[PDB]
């Protein structure tokens, strides 16, 4: 459970990276 | 929009409304006792709730 | 006069712009503005152009005295006659801080009219006056012109902005009527007090959030973190260690909460402004660099004199940065 | 319970919002040298009810610095609300105070100051001056160097600011027009040695005196 | 994704070596048989390793500084030759400046074969104050003398223009400034260049001993 946990951890931390990375992305468009 | 008449009679009804917009005085205060005291105390109080309650009415039907 | 602000290339600060005129202002703002503002790299002295731009923006904003003049009187370049114009020339500079147009409206109430300053009338039109001057109409100028400032304070302020920031992007036309609506509203001295009570509340707080936004715009939130440096390092140690103590060596909803405040932790302090926004309404910047007004009727006595960085310019701090070449 | 005691704190991080703006205020205020408020004008009767009622203990000192302000905004805020008062009883229980209703913080700026002299020095003449290699000594800080000349400023500030509104206090009641009787002639000046004088009155000598 | 398609154009370039290796160290034999692959591959190689040195041209080696342009019009006389040269500076507010110089066929052309060289041949100036510079110089080019002497912060710049635009955005704001000699333009441009240079700044002077005070 807790390697379940520390893989979540690689995951939403990966998540949000990527998905500020495509925000300034899409903000160095304007 | 709107058409030419509509927003020549809209300027028309600003035109009106500008020269009222100065500081109108159509608020009477004549209720001399408890009861037509309370009694002008409550339609004032619905008049202002109808009032600014158009109003919010008027900011739905525009966010619309 | 509008022409001059199609020269300008821009916008003069017109009043009522009428239906053509909204066209043409749209027509040559985005077009000529932009294809000349925007990528040309011209041998065109760029500098001088910027130059003849800003000496002509500045005129018209304070009436029609010309500056380059005003530069010339003295032998500097700029930056002294500036701040001291607006130490005070006392109609075109404090009459319109505060309460009126800068313009002839402004001006020829100090020839004909009366404001007397320590109760005393100074008709020049073009004084100085600092450390310790009281500024007072008189009383038949009062018995107009407190309802003059509020409905300044309330149609141009409130009434305005309010028709803005709404009701607005599809069509004009509209908020035309809107206008005449609250107009019907304005009106009425009950109206003021409820509208003062309304729910502009919500727009207050989400006018705050625009305000952190615009201040995340340079780090606001890089202080956020070097001020909270531990606490979002010790959140991280609380999930890492007790994931290193309970296993792998409530456990499930340690990490539950462990996880989700952590993340959120992260995406708090570093979430970098998203902005996209549509447009940007205008603070009316009041001067407490000057001291305020009985705006009851009017008693506005100065307590000192202006910097050069809270002033109502027109133009970007480039442009303002070749003419006053500063900090 | 180590575990939630941490689950604790750890949302109390994830709750301070408000630590962002906190941290908005302290920015502003580094800015200009300045303090990001308004005093809402609540603070400015207040101060005025505070200090009419007790000038004896709340100074211009106690009370610039309760509601941080500059000293001599704060004497024209004593001034204005109390003439204000006073036709307040004139024109009766008719109070404008209309527009000051406003207290929305949207439309308005109003940066006042806290400190003053903070947006840049009186100069900043590049020049120098070498000590030897031994120098045997230590050196001084720019920021506090500055802040010494800010506050010879602020002193002369104060000083002038008071004799100037002072005087316009004085000359609320005064002759500035064509009229006067001008009989006295001020008997002054040695033009090595004045610092004192004296005065003359009307067609009698007078004089020693002021 | 810089380094993505950096590795990437290794990648290709990488599989070139390999195969152009091969056939290379194959000397021996009959020609033709292998020559064929030779010019296909190797032109292949041509178009994808000279896209890096493309790159510079608009969006990377393209920093966010302001440039500025200068130009005029060479000859040669074959028949009746004209072309053109072209000058441009690049400076950031905060002090980068730099500069280059490219001919062309036409203005624009020149302008533009310019306005991704500037980026190049970068030089650093230490501007004091963040609005003048340290102290008084003179300094000349081959004939133009130039002489630099600040002024307290609230005069402004004193310059001409193609020195102006030198002062202004390097990040200067109340130098005066004295060129005198050749009214050129190309020698003012590498004349401020030689002279702001030349500015030895207190950190400098601490080359021996003392730690310069400021006066406060």
């Amino acid at each position: 459970a807790a390697a379940a946990a520390a893989a979540a951890a690689a995951a939403a931390a990966a998540a949000a990276a990527a998905a500020a990375a495509a925000a300034a992305a899409a903000a160095a468009a304007a | 929009a709107a058409a030419a008449a509509a927003a020549a009679a809209a300027a028309a009804a600003a035109a009106a409304a500008a020269a009222a917009a100065a500081a109108a005085a159509a608020a009477a205060a004549a209720a001399a006792a408890a009861a037509a005291a309370a009694a002008a105390a409550a339609a004032a109080a619905a008049a202002a709730a109808a009032a600014a309650a158009a109003a919010a009415a008027a900011a739905a039907a525009a966010a619309a | 006069r509008f022409q001059t602000c199609r020269l300008l290339s821009g916008n003069v600060w017109n009043r009522e712009l009428t239906i053509i005129q909204r066209r043409i202002l749209r027509r040559l703002r985005n077009r000529k503005r932009s294809i000349k503002k925007r990528k040309i790299y011209p041998k065109k002295y760029l500098t001088s152009y910027i130059q003849l731009q800003t000496t002509r923006k500045l005129p018209f904003f304070y009436g029609d005295l010309p500056i380059t003049e005003m530069h010339r009187g003295t032998k500097r370049t700029s930056y002294i006659p500036f701040l001291l114009n607006l130490e005070t020339r006392f109609d075109v500079i404090p009459l319109r801080l505060y309460f009126l147009e800068t313009i002839p409206q402004a001006r020829q109430l100090i020839s004909h009219r009366r404001v007397c300053v320590n109760k005393g009338m100074v008709s020049i039109t073009h004084f100085k006056l600092s450390h310790g001057d009281i500024i007072s109409f008189q009383e038949n100028n009062a018995i107009i012109r407190g309802e003059e400032i509020r409905r300044s304070f309330y149609k141009e302020i409130l009434v305005e902005k309010i028709i803005g920031k709404l009701l607005h992007q599809p069509l004009r036309m509209w908020r035309r009527s809107k206008t005449e609506w609250f107009h019907l509203l304005k009106t009425k001295r009950g109206c003021r007090l409820l509208l003062k009570s309304r729910f502009l509340q919500q727009l207050r707080s989400s006018m705050q959030e625009e305000d952190l936004e615009r201040t995340k715009k340079f780090g606001s939130e890089k202080v956020c973190l070097g001020s909270s440096f531990a606490e979002h390092k010790r959140m991280k140690r609380n999930l890492l260690k007790s994931l290193f103590l309970s296993k792998r060596r409530i456990s499930p909803i340690v990490y539950n909460s462990s996880l989700s405040l952590y993340s959120n932790s992260t995406y708090c302090f570093a979430s970098p402004h998203k902005l996209t926004m549509k447009r940007r309404i205008k603070r009316i910047e009041l001067p407490t660099h000057y001291l305020e007004v009985n705006y009851r009727t009017p008693k506005a006595v100065v307590f000192y004199g202006p910097n050069i960085g809270h002033i109502p310019h027109d133009i970007r701090l480039k442009d303002l940065n070749l003419l006053l070449w500063s900090r | 319970i180590e575990q939630d005691n941490r689950q604790g704190r750890a949302f109390v991080d994830g709750i301070k919002q408000r630590m962002m703006e906190i941290s908005v205020l302290l920015k502003q205020v580094k800015e200009p040298g300045a303090r990001g408020s308004y005093l809402k004008d609540s603070e400015k009767t207040e101060m005025y009810r505070l200090h009419k009622e007790n000038p004896e203990v709340y100074t211009i000192e106690r009370l610039a610095k309760d509601y941080r302000i500059m000293r001599q905004r704060v004497h024209a805020i004593l001034f204005l609300k109390e003439d204000e008062e006073e036709e307040e009883r004139k024109l009766g229980r008719p109070l404008d105070d209309s527009v000051d209703r406003l207290l929305d913080e949207y439309p308005e700026f109003f940066i006042s100051h806290d400190r003053e002299f903070h947006v840049a020095s009186l100069n900043y003449k590049p020049d120098f001056k070498v000590m030897p290699e031994g120098w045997d000594g230590t050196i001084k800080d720019m920021d506090e160097v500055h802040y010494e000349i800010s506050k010879k400023e602020d002193d002369m500030l104060y000083e002038e600011f008071v004799r100037r509104f002072e005087f316009n206090k004085m000359k609320w009641r005064g002759e500035v027009m064509c009229h006067k009787y001008s009989r006295r002639r001020s008997s002054e000046g040695w033009k090595i040695t004045v610092e004192k004088l004296g005065a003359k009155g009307k067609r009698g000598a007078g004089g020693g005196w002021k | 994704e810089r380094d993505d398609i950096l590795l990437e154009k290794l990648n290709a370039i990488d599989k070139k070596l390999e195969i152009k290796l091969s056939e290379l160290d194959h000397t021996f034999g009959k020609k033709g048989k292998r020559l064929e692959e030779e010019i296909r591959e190797l032109a292949e190689d041509r178009n994808a390793l000279t896209e890096k040195k493309r790159q510079p041209l608009y969006r990377k080696g393209y920093d966010v500084h302001v440039i500025d342009v200068k130009k005029v019009c060479k000859v040669t006389k074959g028949g009746r030759v004209e072309r053109y040269t072209a000058l441009m500076v690049c400076g950031n507010y905060e002090g980068i400046i730099g500069y280059a110089k490219a001919k062309a066929e036409t203005g624009q052309s020149a302008m533009q074969k310019a306005y991704e060289k500037c980026f190049q041949n970068l030089h650093y100036v230490e501007r004091h104050e963040e609005h003048t510079i340290a102290h008084a110089i003179q300094t000349s080019y081959k004939k133009t003398k130039l002489y630099l002497w600040p002024a307290p912060t609230t005069t402004g710049m004193k310059a001409g223009r193609v020195v102006k635009t030198i002062l202004l955005l390097a990040g200067f704001k109340n130098i005066k400034s004295k060129v005198i000699g050749s009214r050129n333009s190309y020698n003012t441009v590498k004349a401020v260049l030689k002279a702001l240079n030349a500015v030895e700044t207190p950190k400098d002077v601490q080359e021996k001993f003392g730690r310069t005070v400021v006066e406060k």
